[PDB]
């Protein structure tokens, strides 16, 4: 081994509410690349997020027809819903509810909130009315997972239940879609040089950096504590 | 809409007959997924008439290619919208261009 | 390599008088080609089809392999329907000249 | 002409006949079973009776428990109840 | 011309950016250009060329499978074919086929 | 009928039970045009979740297909024969040189021929130039650093 | 699984009757009768048929030979 | 032979096509046969008799018996649209360039097939004497030979 | 389900030497093997502790175009020779090293006095090649202690072959547990050196990134 040194973390930068950059203590040669590496296919391929995955409206049936007042129709509500991120607490398969009538701009701040869920961006657009006796009413059914699963996948799940009237959706739960590492040396003068590497990072919102990095740590040590015998 | 164009998709697209267009329009009044009502100024109105200009649009249909047709709506609301312009987009349209 | 994959008859000879390089019944299987080479022996007298006295197809010993096969062709394979296929298989030809 | 309609639906008794096929039976067991399926009615019932189908088979070997057996064998099939 | 307009976007003019692995997270030698296609999705559909059959109901005339994917058909074989598979010289494939 | 409805049901001991009996079985594949006698080959069929089957590209060359659209059908073997001829004669392991020819019909000519002149070429002298080694050490250096 | 056929090859020679042979022999196996003289590895019958002709035990004459052997036991 | 192997070489060399000969003298024997005669030769006074059923003839004939009689012939080649129609099967030719008239020449003569062209076993639907079933044709053969 | 995921229990593995050996693995979540066996060839490939000789002083020119003066062979070929030698020292460090044999002509490990701490998994290693007459010849060598592998071009003056590997490949296949088919099978080949038996050196890198990555987690799991 010979004075390995392992790393800490340090410099945890908020870059914005869903960028950010996290910075790593200087560690020896050839490993900043494959740490890298791992570390961002780990947190791109397996972590946890929040999704929905059913919605039910009074009014409309299926998802090829209309409604009286809208402009956009239900396919262009389902994709700017599938849109929506969200945090819920350790309870998960969690429904809400949406209501509203007049004109106005839907948004998600006029939601009924529960001390559970917490939205992270209420400017998202779910498809303004047009009409004023318009009204919407309709419940969305919210779950928590770890990988992209299409409709097609939760059919099996309901062959006596999804009654006319309740459109399943895809879930994705990928809540960063994007990163990217850098490493180089530095802050290293009474030792032999050093690289650092830095990670950055752009999510939903719906998670934290710190949590998500120690996530990956964990998984990647559950991984490699099988491989010593 | 595609990035690279050559200019006469937009052309294409209007002169297909596949999207709505205003004609002899002033102002739009009321704005449906699938219903268009736009008011005509009284420039290019003639007396006789109420001066109302209805559309509705073709929602999901089948077609000789057994695909789905269905034309979007354009404008939001309120908005003066000038004679021989486009309405609504049906399919691979965008925005009067055709957008496949 | 016309010659390669083919069994020649007694007429070959060496070019020294008197002398000969090949038995009768042989095949030109990889070394003999070489020294062939040496001597620049131009003129071999091979068997061939229809020559070969059978009155029915064509008698193995003047085929050789021409196959996937490092070994002579075996009874009771059809040559024919091998041939007239491979001809036309280069369908890459030239027309109007 | 070129256009023919080229349709043979098994009609159930094509069924029959690949479900006896299909079906362990002795020589002497599957002839008792053809002509059991030869003497079924649409609707789903045997035609003659089993005195009579006895008769029909026309051998001293042949017992009334055979038939009885054949029958219970007719009766293991899809749909239930069969002839 | 294309060149100034990818100095405006910051971009170099060779157009050749280095990339690294998705997987090995190693950097490529000989920087690869990248490219934004306006692609389209043909007809050509899988789902409708998907099409097998193992034994279904034959013709009344020549007693043969049906054919071309009416009502779960059969693929047709070709002289040509067998021709092939003389030359081959498997017999019994040929009577499996003429009889089973 | 019980057989026929647990296999319209498609149980998973119907995958396993089908996964054992393709184990041990050939299976021969024929391109619609056809020139020569190799436009038909025998391989071992292997499941993959999909819709289309995944031909060896060096294969594609005495197909002469070209991976745009285009149709393929599959025959299946009954008669113990049947398969015998198809291990025998029907296999692409036996099929390397043409019949007509003589030449092998196998021939990569796609990026392998590029990347075969790639790996073994030198601009002037790469990082290492002067290294001396036993040839194991070759990809241990070339993947780390140093050369 | 043989992933190819070459010590029957020379085994047999003529690449034809080495088939017929392989043939016979499998559909004595499955219809069942003797207990297969090769070591089984959880295979097919068609190649532990393979195998075994390949170890040079098997050919057209040892067969017919054991097939006269038990005809004249009846 | 030599002057169209040459022919037809040049013919493929100038694409750059390789292709062995011997396939091209196939077609030539295929393409040499039905010798016409001039002496009758005790065996018959007509025209157009195959270059093998006059050699065996003469063969079992001349130094058998009667070396006296003999037949001076001339081998005449037919072309491949002509050649292919001269079958001793009425069943072969058939399907090659008409029915009709061959069914006419057929049923005029009265001549029988003996199903001794593959294309005879192909219709019926029994093994060729070629491959894998050139052995059992043999054998058939020899049996029907003592019955 | 939630954080759930599959553990290899198929360890079986298969060895055509002493020194060679492949290792293949159960089905595994997706996409984790290639990421698995991309680290684990790296570390091995990068920083494995062990001895190596740095630099020999022979008698004569210190130049690399030495003469043979009966060896009838280049020192180059004698320091080829030498690279692939697997040294072990238990716990001394930087020690020198000499041989002197009579002019017999095999120059083997043997021909090299035997310290302390200083072993050879293989003395029947060729040194230099078969000599002409009776004369003898000195090595004045010296193993180091250190990890991984660096050229003495660097750091001088023959190389340092720390890591005691020869060649390692590993490949991922496609599995299936129950019903999905999206599972990730390992294969492992590993050749090594000497001295060290190839999954023991599997296992000291596992724990060398282990206890790399152990602190990372900041104490979890623990209980």
């Amino acid at each position: 081994v010979t004075e390995f040194l392992k790393p800490r973390l340090v410099d945890i930068e908020q870059v914005s509410s869903t960028h950010a950059k996290v910075t790593l203590e200087p560690l020896e040669r050839g490993f900043g690349h494959t740490l890298g590496n791992a570390l961002r296919r780990i947190l791109l391929s397996s972590m946890p997020g929040c999704a929905v995955t059913e919605v039910e409206i009074d009014g409309v049936l299926h998802e090829y027809s209309t409604k009286e007042g809208v402009q956009e129709d239900i396919l262009e509500i389902l994709l700017n819903l599938k849109g929506l991120a969200v945090r819920v607490q350790g309870k998960d398969e969690v429904i809400l509810t949406l209501n509203k009538s007049g004109i106005g701009p839907v948004t998600a701040a006029d939601i009924t909130h529960d001390g559970d869920v917490e939205i992270v961006k209420p400017q998202h657009v779910i498809c303004h009315l047009t009409d004023e006796n318009a009204s919407i009413s309709m419940r969305i059914k919210v779950q928590r997972g770890r990988g992209y699963v299409p409709a097609s996948t939760r059919i099996h799940s309901e062959e006596d239940e999804r009654p006319i009237g309740r459109l399943l959706v895809d879930a994705c739960y990928s809540p960063v879609e994007r990163i990217a590492y850098n490493v180089e040396a530095a802050r290293v003068e009474q030792r032999t040089d050093l690289d650092k590497l830095v990670i950055e990072m752009e999510t939903n919102g719906t998670i934290d950096p710190e949590e998500a990095i120690r996530r990956a740590a964990t998984i990647l040590a559950e991984q490699l504590e099988a491989f010593v015998d | 809409k595609p990035l690279v164009g050559t200019g006469m998709e937009r052309a294409v697209a209007v002169d297909s007959g596949v999207t709505a267009v205003a004609k002899r329009g002033g102002v739009v009044q009321y704005v449906d997924a699938s219903r268009i009502v736009i008011k005509v100024n009284e420039d290019e109105m003639y007396p006789g008439e109420a001066g109302i200009d209805i559309y509705n649009l073709t929602k999901y249909t089948r077609s000789n290619q057994n695909t789905c047709i269905n034309q979007m709506p354009c404008v939001s609301l309120g908005e003066p919208v000038e004679r021989g312009d486009v309405l609504a987009d049906g399919p691979s349209t965008d925005l009067g261009e055709l957008a496949l | 390599d016309r010659v390669l994959g083919r069994v020649t008859a007694e007429d070959v000879l060496k070019p020294g008088t008197a002398d000969i390089l090949v038995p009768r019944n042989t095949l030109l299987h990889e070394q003999w080609c070489d020294l062939l080479e040496e001597n620049s022996v131009d003129a071999v007298k091979v068997r061939s089809v229809v020559s070969c006295d059978t009155d029915f197809g064509v008698c193995a010993h003047c085929y050789g392999r021409d196959l996937a096969r490092g070994h002579i062709i075996n009874k009771g394979e059809a040559i024919g329907v091998i041939a007239a296929q491979s001809i036309g298989e280069p369908g890459t030809q030239l027309t109007m000249r | 002409l070129p256009v023919y309609q080229g349709e043979t639906t098994q009609t159930l008794q094509d069924y029959l006949m690949w479900q006896v096929e299909l079906t362990p039976f002795t020589d002497t067991d599957r002839a008792i079973a053809t002509s059991i399926v030869d003497a079924v009615d649409d609707t789903g019932y045997l035609t003659i009776q089993i005195e009579d189908i006895v008769d029909s088979i026309g051998d001293d070997e042949i017992g009334l428990e055979e038939v009885e057996a054949v029958l219970k064998r007719i009766q293991r099939f899809d749909p239930v109840g069969v002839a | 011309e294309i060149k100034e307009l990818l100095k405006l976007g910051d971009l170099p003019t060779s157009g050749q950016i280095r990339l690294y692995d998705g997987r090995t997270g190693e950097q490529f030698e000989r920087p690869v250009t990248v490219g934004y296609m306006y692609m389209l999705k043909l007809n050509h559909l899988v789902d409708d060329k998907m099409h097998a059959r193992s034994t279904g109901s034959y013709s009344l005339v020549t007693q043969q499978p049906l054919g071309g994917k009416a009502q779960f058909g059969g693929q047709r074989f070709g002289e040509m074919e067998v021709w092939a598979l003389e030359a081959y010289g498997a017999a019994y494939t040929l009577q499996e086929m003429l009889t089973v | 009928k019980a057989a026929k409805k647990m296999v319209e049901r498609e149980e998973a001991v119907v995958w396993d039970i089908l996964d054992e009996v393709i184990r041990e079985h050939p299976v021969l594949l024929n391109r619609a045009p056809t020139l020569h006698r190799l436009g038909i080959q025998a391989f071992e069929p292997v499941l993959i979740e999909g819709k289309a089957i995944q031909l060896h590209p060096l294969v594609c060359a005495a197909y002469n297909a070209d991976f745009d659209g285009d149709q393929m059908a599959v025959h299946v073997p009954l008669t113990l024969e049947a398969q015998l001829e198809a291990r025998a004669l029907m296999m692409s392991t036996n099929n390397i040189l043409s019949p007509a020819n003589g030449e092998p019909i196998i021939v990569p000519s796609q990026d392998v021929v590029l990347g075969l002149y790639y790996m073994t070429r030198d601009c002037v002298n790469a990082k290492g130039e002067g290294m001396v080694l036993t040839g194991p050490k070759e990809a241990e250096r070339l993947y780390r650093s140093g050369l | 699984a043989r992933v190819t056929v070459q010590d029957a090859v020379e085994k047999i020679g003529n690449r034809f009757d080495l088939v017929l042979v392989a043939a016979r022999r499998a559909r004595q196996m499955q219809v069942g009768g003797k207990d297969p003289l090769v070591p089984e590895e959880n295979d097919k019958t068609t190649v532990i048929a393979l195998r075994e002709i390949e170890e040079g035990l098997i050919n057209n004459q040892i067969l017919d030979v054991r097939e006269r052997q038990e005809q004249q036991e009846q | 032979t030599r002057y169209i192997v040459n022919e037809v070489q040049d013919v493929y060399r100038l694409q750059g096509v390789k292709i062995n000969d011997k396939h091209i003298e196939v077609i030539v024997r295929q393409m040499l046969r039905k010798a016409t005669i001039v002496n009758a030769g005790s065996s018959d006074f007509l025209e157009g008799e195959q270059v093998e059923y006059s050699r065996v003839k003469i063969a079992n004939r001349e130094l058998e018996a009667n070396g006296k009689v003999g037949a001076t012939y001339s081998r005449d080649l037919l072309g491949i649209t002509k050649a292919s129609l001269a079958t001793e099967s009425f069943i072969s030719a058939a399907s090659f360039q008409e029915t009709t008239r061959v069914l006419t020449e057929a049923a005029v003569a009265g001549k029988r097939d003996e199903l001794r062209g593959l294309k005879e076993n192909v219709i019926v639907g029994r093994l060729i004497p070629a491959g894998t079933g050139y052995a059992y044709h043999q054998d058939r053969m020899r049996r029907r030979a003592a019955g």
